[PDB]
């Protein structure tokens, strides 16, 4: 999956 | 969630703004094609960070899947930057303030083909608000949005009651203000028609850095490559 | 300006252009669809001279907002005319296409989807016809922060008559004022699938296949 | 003169 569906997952 | 008034609703977007970020302007040279769209787009990426946890902050947001929040950015990411951008210009008549340290006038946007189309619009948009003497709070709310909207009839009735909750909180602000009830419509409509043109400019942004692109004239971050594809 | 917002809304109601009639392959398609609008573009031209306050402006004008809103103009023409239609496009009455004739053109079948929701998103909010007409009234005076204080008046004119019609029918002032949002929120998705078919229309001109009659490619010059 | 700037006054 996208780059941004892990970054949207961060802290 | 649903259930905050219109001063905790500002309040929270107050909150939740994100910081202005410099550019790595080197003043040593003067600028080309690629050092332009360099800096830009580096710095487009870096705001794109600041974007995400922002967006994280607006009601409602989190409460959407994962998709659906990749989704309303994708849509959304330019006409955020563009609105900022047009905000943070506004206190300086013909100019657009990327950052404190990048402050360009239109026949400096000439070195990029095709730029200054969009510097044009860019610098009527910000007049505009000027001349509106478009408040903070305002501003706030109509980023949030853009965010919430401009993905929506895209593939959402949550979406549409937190809509709902800013246009009140719009209203609310206006009234406070002192506007009569005429001028709060009158107000609220002006605001939302300009967001169309914002809209536009986004859909002529994105052509452009595509052509950029294209013709390999800078290097694209990855986030940067993922949004441009997702159009 | 001076009417009622009574009378605002009969001026508009009468100025409405006629459904018209059409007469598949990628470029048989193409072809209904563009003769189509181009036989639209000629009833737009005169209905625009009839949206009041439009004929004072130079003709400079008249011919800029005209050249930035008149796809903008066709589509939400196209969304309302398919409203009680799911799934559909009423293009023509003797043309009713569903989504996947769409792809019947590459590159199309998207702009179908934007249509189609926007379609159900009318249909979800039971627009009015007298709403439909001041919405595409602003459509045109909005349109074109391109290049006028008159006509930031008679948009918040057209702004009090859509106020009026909701008021009248008997919403609260806070469901007025959200209504007001909704509509015009429509507007940006509109002024986007605009753009994305002006792009998909220049892209066929190009290959040159389907025939483009003057009046359209001056058009689709315009917007460069 | 472009074609629509004389459609638009056409008498
Ligand atoms: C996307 C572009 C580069 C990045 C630009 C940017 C970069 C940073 C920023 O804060 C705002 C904007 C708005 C305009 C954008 C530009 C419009 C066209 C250009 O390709
Ligand atoms: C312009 C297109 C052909 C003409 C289409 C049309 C044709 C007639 C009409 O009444 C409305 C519309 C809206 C969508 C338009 C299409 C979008 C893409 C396609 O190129
Ligand atoms: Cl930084």
């Amino acid at each position: 999956h996208k780059i941004l569906h892990r970054l949207l997952q961060d802290s | 969630a649903l259930s905050l008034t219109a001063d905790q609703m500002v309040s929270a977007l107050l909150d939740a703004e994100p910081p202005i970020l410099y550019s790595e302007y080197d003043p040593t040279r003067p600028f080309s094609e690629a050092s332009m769209m360099g800096l830009l787009t580096n710095l487009a990426d870096r705001e794109l960070v600041h974007m995400i946890n922002w967006a994280k902050r607006v009601p409602g947001f989190v409460d959407l899947t994962l998709h659906d929040q990749v989704h309303l950015l994708e849509c959304a990411w330019l006409e955020i930057l563009m609105i900022g951008l047009v905000w943070r210009s506004m206190e300086h008549p013909g100019k657009l303030l990327f950052a404190p340290n990048l402050l360009l006038d239109r026949n400096q946007g000439k070195c990029v083909e095709g730029m200054v189309e969009i510097f044009d619009m860019l610098l009527a948009t910000s007049s505009r608000f000027r001349m509106m003497n478009l408040q903070g709070e305002e501003f706030v709310c109509l980023k949030s949005i853009i965010l919430l909207n401009s993905g929506v009839y895209t593939f959402k009735d949550h979406i549409h009651r937190v809509l709902d909750k800013i246009t009140d909180t719009l209203i609310h602000l206006m009234a406070k203000a002192g506007l009569t009830l005429q001028q709060q419509h009158q107000r609220l409509a002006q605001l939302l028609l300009i967001l169309s043109h914002i809209r536009h400019m986004s859909n002529k942004g994105m052509e452009h850095l595509y052509s950029m692109k294209c013709k390999n004239v800078v290097p694209l971050s990855d986030l940067l490559l993922e949004m441009l594809d997702a159009h």
